[PDB]
RNA sequence: GAAGACAUUGUCAGGUGGGGAGUUUGGCUGGGGCGGCACAUCUGUUAAACGAUAACGCAGAUGUCCUAAGGGGGGCUCAUG
RNA sequence: UUGACAUUGUGAAGAGACAUAGAGGGUGUAGAAUAAGUGGGAGCUUCGGCGCCAGUGAAAUACCACUACCUUUAUAGUUUC
RNA sequence: UUGACCUCAAAUCAGGUAGGAGUACCCGCUGAACUUAAGCAUAUCAAUAAGCGGAGGAAAAGAAACCAACCGGGAUUGC
């Protein structure tokens, strides 16, 4: 919360998603797809991993 | 100097081109009359030669586009450590600055260092950004 | 456009300038009713001389200050030397102007001698009585003429001593030129321990 | 500052006896009286300090008249009122320190 | 430059005041420069390397290995330098342990424009990785001038660390020498580094077995 | 704040030096229009001068000095009685009062070439061509 | 007629640009699908 | 009641902005457009044995290269058979 | 649309960043050991001991300094969130 | 309870005053483009035309927070 450009994120999560519960927020997030980029960057740690393994 | 004019017309494929100040290399040519009494327009769509993606233009074919200066040249590895290459020019001298390919030429290039091949590895420049694209091995003087 | 050789003309006349447009055809008539003013001015103030007294003044810029003018009005240094107040001398016809100094012993010298002349030549009369018409001119300014002072005399001997009058001229603008650097000179000489 | 005769130097221009004439009421108009030395006086002391007065009581405190003088000058016009302003605040922080 | 000369002149004064009269020891005492560069990046800004050769020798005698071929070799007995053959090098067959020992053995190698293509396919790459790799030498130049060109040289590469440290001189050599080349690689790795005398993190002049000094 | 240039949509129908909308200034102060509205409020007054009082980010505050000319007590009392001339009617929207001559520029000075006896009275003056009856 | 509509013109009846509408466009922009966060019909 | 020193408002600053404004969109040319450059130049010829001389005449070329491929001196003679 | 300043006052906590005063700290394996790296260094010694040749390890060890990264206290501190 | 003060009102309260016209000249605000640049965007036209507010026989300005640099001048206006 003290790296470059976080507040202004954590700005619009207080000004429009203050009322809100875990079930919708699942569903919207499963809605508009960032859910998929969140696990597709991992995946990506998770072969960064890998391929040194591989190559040991 | 680093990039010097030139007109559409005498653009052509597999040329290097200055696309929103990128050095980009041209895959596509086509040029349409823009109305029956007017002029062509040449519609250009090239691939940026470090980060591989598609920019299209279309231009008058009478306008200068800007062209930068490729220079492809050819180094045998040292070392491969930390991402960076380290590499022996002609006459002995050495560059460390070369960072390594991150992609599956890094990956193939990673694996045939550390299975002990003797690689010859073309870096190219063009606007003050340098880069490794591809490498092969020495058939003779091994 | 640009044609034989000819000067190169800048007539400025590219706004609506026969809009103003000013014929002085009126001078002849403007002079006669300047001329009926002034007399019927002179009527009004039948006695007095139609302009204040001015003093003697110097002119200022170095391109003019050979030559002697009239001025706005005296001095109240000058007046008190004259020995009248100033809002009496304004009554009485004198010009008294409170913002100017007198820096110059021959300028305060010759407006106190001009005041008094004119305090010698005008007639003053009593506020109440019998008024003994004196039959008015109509120039102060005519009655006491602004004299230029006479500088030097047109025969003299000629003194010679050697200096040329040019090294003179020189040597003042060089160390005109060169005396700040000379200070600073001398201020990092005694400083220099 | 007499003159010197000729048309040229230092002190150029023709040589006149001068005159010295009396001095001016107007050219005393800044001098300060004691009626208002004793009204600025009494106000300083019902009203106190500004917050831009404060913050430099601050800066001389801690970071320095050179500072001070810098800030001073941003909150001021000029630098010639900047250098007055802390010449007046450092009087205050002696008499404030003898109170 | 931020560094002034007459301060450069006073520091060597009491640091050859301390190496020299007060505790002189028997070893010959090297003078060393130990830099640190500031608000700089390993990673993403371009890593600076260069070179320049003092007129004076720091080291007259550290130890150098020339590989060379029959001429060089040749040449080399005349200069009295240690030289093995690419024979010598074919012996070697590649085992890590003996050239890890060369390695620790030769602080400086000099190899012929001929035998430098080879010298990573005879060795590897753990002369790369030492960071000791060997410089080119051609028939028509001296050997013996550049084992004098290799013995002054001074290079700066930026390498993973954000800190440098070179050899200006000896302690034994004369005042001006010393300020001079001190000056000279200061001005030079200004010289290489961007935005230059403000990226200096902080420069120290020491002596072998002597305490630092701070020049800005 | 500023005035705002009272156009539709922005669109100014000219050359782009002019097309301007938004930082435009205002040639007369805050303090002038508030007099002058004081005085279309009280036509049957003059207004002799104004000062500030406060301010916010919205308003500024004046408060405007008025004298009444039908008074006898300023028809009689020659300190005062000029403001009774009817050459001072609406000295405020003639640029008469203290900001209003500060605003016209009126003041002696080589600062003031351009606006000393009146800016479009210098720019007659010097604009006029004078021909005499004999030419010079 | 392109006078009187973004979507107006041409010799074929079609929209030429992309229809979905930025939130940050004007007044006689905003003609279409308004800050869409998708299109199309789902299954 | 709600909200609260946050919105709002004012002034600057960055982004966005054919929704709108203003303007531009070469020349030669066996009509214009496409093509070409005959638009700044160089060699030979047309060219009519001084000089000059046209065409979108013919055959070509230029926007470079060279610390020697510049300057001086000495020695030697080349292609080919 | 975003930021700053003003409107704009009154109170508490919790983090973070600098200045300059000082402290300690670094364990894949192998290797006598806990190897943050660099650079010098063949002699330094206070013990006549530690390095050096030699072992292992990418990196070698005394004796010197430097630079990061950490944790760590304090200021009539400077500040931001 | 009574009498003040402050502030704010109401009266077809006593007496007054403003509006509109004219607008050649005057004092301000606001404000173009045609045109010229052989194109055109800064510029020019022009601190103009159109629009709005306000006076008088004139208006405005005006008795230095001036000009100067000289041996200094001395409100404003106009030629
Ligand atoms: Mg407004
Ligand atoms: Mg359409």
């Amino acid at each position: 919360s003290n790296v470059r450009g976080k507040r202004g994120k954590l700005k619009k999560i207080q000004k429009k998603y203050a009322d809100q519960d875990e079930t919708e927020r699942l569903l919207r997030l499963e809605a508009l797809g960032t859910l998929k980029g969140i696990e597709k960057q991992q995946q990506r740690k998770k072969e960064e991993i890998m391929k040194r393994e591989v190559r040991e | 100097s680093a990039t010097y004019p030139m007109q559409c017309s005498a653009l052509r494929k597999n040329g290097f081109v200055v696309i929103k100040s990128r050095p980009c290399k041209i895959v596509d040519m086509s040029t349409s009359k823009t109305g029956k009494h007017g002029h062509a327009k040449v519609h250009l769509v090239a691939i940026d030669i470090f980060t591989g993606k598609k920019l299209e233009d279309l231009s008058p074919s009478t306008h200068n586009m800007e062209v930068p200066v490729v220079k492809r040249n050819e180094y045998q590895l040292l070392d491969i450590d930390d991402g960076f290459l380290s590499l022996m020019n002609m006459d002995g001298d050495t560059k460390d600055d070369v960072k390594a390919p991150e992609g599956e030429l890094g990956d193939s290039l990673q694996t045939a260092f550390d299975e002990g091949k003797d690689l010859m590895v073309t870096i190219i420049s063009a606007m003050g950004e340098e880069a490794a694209i591809s490498f092969k091995e020495a058939a003779r003087t091994d | 456009a640009i044609s034989k050789n000819l000067p190169i003309l800048k007539n400025h006349f590219r706004k609506h300038w026969q809009e103003r447009v000013k014929v002085h055809f009126d001078q002849a008539g403007k002079k006669v009713s300047r001329r009926n003013a002034r007399a019927t001015r002179a009527a009004k103030i039948a006695p007095r001389p139609l302009d204040l007294l001015r003093p003697v003044v110097r002119a200022p810029t170095v391109k003019y200050n050979r030559k002697v003018r009239a001025g706005r009005g005296f001095t109240l240094a000058e007046v008190k030397a004259a020995g009248l107040t100033a809002a009496y001398a304004r009554t009485i016809g004198i010009a008294v102007d409170h913002r100017r100094q007198n820096r110059n012993q021959e300028i305060f010298d010759a407006n106190v001698q001009r005041l008094k002349e004119y305090q010698s030549k005008i007639i003053v009369f009593p506020r109440n009585g019998k008024a003994p018409e004196a039959e008015q001119v109509l120039s102060a300014a005519a009655t006491f003429p602004i004299a230029q002072p006479a500088t030097d005399v047109e025969a003299r001997a000629v003194q010679d001593n050697g200096e040329s009058a040019f090294r003179t001229l020189r040597l003042a603008r060089s160390e005109k030129k060169f005396r700040g650097i000379r200070e600073k000179r001398a201020r990092e000489k005694a400083e220099a321990e | 500052t007499v003159k010197t005769g000729i048309a040229i130097g230092l002190n150029k221009g023709k040589k006149v006896t001068s005159m010295t004439p009396a001095p001016k009421i107007s050219y005393k108009k800044g001098a300060a009286s004691n009626r208002t030395k004793f009204v600025r006086s009494l106000v300083r002391e019902i009203a106190g300090l500004s917050p831009y007065e404060r913050r430099l009581i601050d800066l001389i405190r801690n970071s320095g008249e050179k500072r001070a003088r810098k800030v001073a000058k941003k909150r001021l016009g000029s630098f010639t009122r900047a250098k007055a302003k802390v010449e007046e605040m450092n009087n205050i922080i002696a008499a404030s320190r003898r109170h | 430059s931020k560094i002034t000369s007459s301060q450069v002149r006073e520091h060597v004064k009491e640091l050859l005041k301390y190496s020299n009269e007060t505790k002189k020891r028997n070893f010959l005492e090297t003078v060393e420069l130990q830099v640190g560069l500031k608000n700089y990046d390993p990673q993403r800004d371009k890593r600076f390397s260069g070179s320049l050769k003092l007129p004076n020798c720091p080291r007259p005698n550290m130890s150098i290995c020339i590989f060379g071929d029959a001429f060089d070799v040749d040449r080399a007995k005349s200069c009295g330098v240690d030289a093995m053959s690419v024979d010598d090098l074919k012996k070697l067959n590649k085992n890590k342990k003996l050239i890890k020992k060369l390695s620790k053995k030769y602080n400086a190698f000099i190899a012929s424009e001929v035998l430098i293509k080879q010298v990573p396919r005879l060795l590897g790459p753990q002369l790369s990785k030492a960071g000791k790799f060997p410089t080119p030498v051609s028939h028509n130049d001296d050997l013996y001038g550049k084992v004098t060109d290799v013995r002054s040289t001074i290079k700066f590469q930026l390498k993973k660390v954000l800190c440098l440290a070179v050899a200006v001189g000896n302690v034994e050599m004369e005042e001006d020498v010393l300020v001079n080349q001190i000056l000279m690689s200061v001005n030079f790795f200004v010289s290489l580094l961007k935005k230059n005398w403000q990226n200096v993190g902080s420069l120290v002049v020491k002596s072998s077995m002597g305490p630092a000094f701070r020049l800005y | 704040g500023n005035r705002k240039r009272p156009v539709p949509k922005g669109a100014t129908y000219g050359k782009p030096t002019n097309q301007g909308v938004n930082e435009l200034k205002y040639q007369r102060s805050l303090r002038a229009t508030a007099e002058e509205r004081v005085g279309r409020r009280a036509a049957n007054l003059r207004v002799l001068n104004s000062y500030w009082v406060n301010q916010d980010s919205t308003y500024k505050y004046f408060e405007v000095i008025l004298v009444d000319p039908q008074h006898k007590a300023i028809r009689r009392d020659a300190r005062y009685n000029w403001i009774c001339d009817p050459v001072h009617k609406h000295r405020e929207a003639r640029g008469l009062t203290a900001t209003g001559k500060k605003s016209r520029g009126i003041n002696k000075g080589h600062k003031f070439n351009n606006t000393k006896a009146g800016r479009r009275k210098t720019w007659k003056r010097q604009n006029t061509l004078s021909l005499w009856r004999y030419r010079k | 007629n392109p006078v009187d509509h973004p979507h107006g013109g041409g010799n074929h009846q079609h929209i030429g640009k992309a229809s979905t509408i930025s939130r940050g466009a004007v007044s006689g922009q905003k003609a279409g699908l308004i800050a869409a966060r998708r299109t199309g019909l789902l299954r």
